[PDB]
């Protein structure tokens, strides 16, 4: 029989780099400001009424 | 206002009128009441309660 490519069994080129569908990133972190914080549950004061 | 006349016919006057107008004097008062211990407690913390 004739010589073909099919006896080699050659292994695939293997491409570089891997590819992804994109995600959203956080809204939060771009609309408001990050403060510094210590570790627990914070409180804050509101004015409820002027005078 | 001016007054249109013949040539023997009786003159009129129409004199300018004036009035006075006066302004009230109004003094406006706002007091703010809270105990030594809100003092105490803003100063201590520094909450800024006081400056607001």
């Amino acid at each position: 029989a004739v010589l073909k490519t099919s006896s080699f069994q050659l292994p695939r080129h293997l491409v570089p780099g891997v590819w992804q569908k994109a995600q959203g990133q956080s809204v939060l972190a771009r609309l408001s400001n990050a403060e510094p914080q210590e570790f627990g549950e914070q409180q804050y004061m509101t004015l409820t009424a002027p005078p | 206002r001016g007054e249109v006349v013949g040539e023997s016919a009786e003159k009129s006057e129409s004199t300018a009128t004036f009035a006075p107008v006066t302004s009230l004097v109004r003094k406006v008062q706002v007091t703010q009441r809270f105990s030594q211990e809100v003092k105490w407690a803003d100063e201590s913390r520094q909450l800024g309660v006081l400056q607001t």
